[PDB]
Parts: structure tokens; sequence; C-alpha cells
């Protein structure tokens, strides 16, 4: 029942994101969002990631974004009488048990390092793109 | 007429009579200043300014523009 209550306020929020009255408020919902959707991933069973939707979504974009509105103004049915007691659980793979954050960066440096090379060119195109536009330094 | 021809000469004698030395730098001057950019000189925080030997005097302007 977590689940659905955190989908639904979650939902709410992101319909009145869209239909808000002034962008300030647009923002605020827009931070709840990412946070019900992180709460969400939480639940998933990744917990980098959604420390990450922190981090990154309502740690910076959420903060640009308030930054620059303040100025310029088929599925199993129900039924579990006998299937909470038919998990069987392998302890094998139980012990060295890694968590969220090992595996990725088990990988994501050593086998798939183009992509990521590829993201730093991104930030860097951001990074230049921001300055050429704004800078009026009069 | 008679008067405005007396100040109209002034830059006519400054300019026939430049020597070979000077008329470099005033090509170089001239062809450097052509076209100018807002944009850009903004952005680098300078703003170029015409040089004083590329000024003519005002009494020969077509009743003066300082600016």
């Amino acid at each position: 029942m977590i689940l659905s209550v955190l989908s639904s306020l979650a939902l709410v929020s992101g319909l009145m994101v869209v239909r808000a009255k002034n962008p300030v408020h647009s923002v605020l919902f827009f931070i709840l969002v990412f946070c019900d959707t992180s709460g969400l991933l939480l639940l998933l069973g990744l917990d980098f990631f959604a420390m990450i939707f922190l981090v990154v979504y309502i740690g910076a974009i959420a903060v640009l974004f308030l930054f620059v509105v303040m100025m310029f103004h088929i599925p199993l049915l129900p039924t579990q009488r006998n299937t909470t007691s038919l998990r069987y659980t392998v302890y094998a793979g139980k012990v060295r048990s890694w968590t969220n954050l090992e595996t990725l960066g088990n990988l994501l440096y050593t086998y798939y390092f183009v992509w990521f090379l590829v993201s730093s060119l991104i930030l860097l195109v951001a990074m230049i793109g921001a300055i050429v536009l704004t800078m009026h330094r009069t | 007429s008679a008067k405005n021809y007396i100040n109209l000469a002034q830059i006519h004698a400054s300019e026939n009579s430049k020597s070979f030395e000077q008329i470099e730098v005033e090509r170089a001057l001239r062809k450097k200043y052509a076209r100018k950019d807002e944009d850009y000189d903004s952005m680098l925080g300078i703003t170029r300014e015409t040089p004083p030997e590329l000024i003519l005097p005002d009494n020969v302007l077509p009743g003066g523009k300082p600016v």
C-alpha cells in the first residue's frame, strides 16, 4: 500500500506541475515529483539511484530552475495463499554480495568506458554552451 | 564656401604628405577597424574605439556629428 499512495501523490504533483498558476509553485511541485520518484526507486531496491535523484534532479537541476524563476519574472492475480511460502532462496551468492554501487562501478569505467567519455563530452558541451551564450560581461 | 574649403584643405594636406611608413600603419588600422561586433567585444569586456589617427576633424563633417 506504500507504493500506491506514493505513486498517486507523485501523479498529482506531476499533474499540478503543468497546470500551475505561477512558475514558482510549478517548480515547487516539480521538486516533489522527484522526491516521490526517489522514494519509489528506494522501494524498488536501488538506493544509489534513489539518492542521485536528490543530488542531481532536486539538488542541482531544481536549484537551477528555481534560480531562473526567481529572476526574469500477464499480471499474477492477487491470490497469494500458497505463494509466500514457495520462496526458494539460493544461499550461494548471498556470501560476498555486492551493493548497487560496487556492481555499477565494476563495469561502468572498464568495459563500457566509451559511453562514459561520451557523457563527459556532453558535459563539456553544456559547460561551453552556457558560457558562449550568456557572457555579457558589461 | 570660401571659409569652409579652407578647413577642408587641411585633411588633404595632412593626407597627401603622409610618409610610406605612416601609410602602412594607416592601412593596417583601416582594415583592422573596418567592421565592429558588439557581441564578442562586450563578452570580452572590451570596447574597440577608433584610433585617433582615424578621426576626421569635426569641421569637415556634414554639420557636426561628434558622436
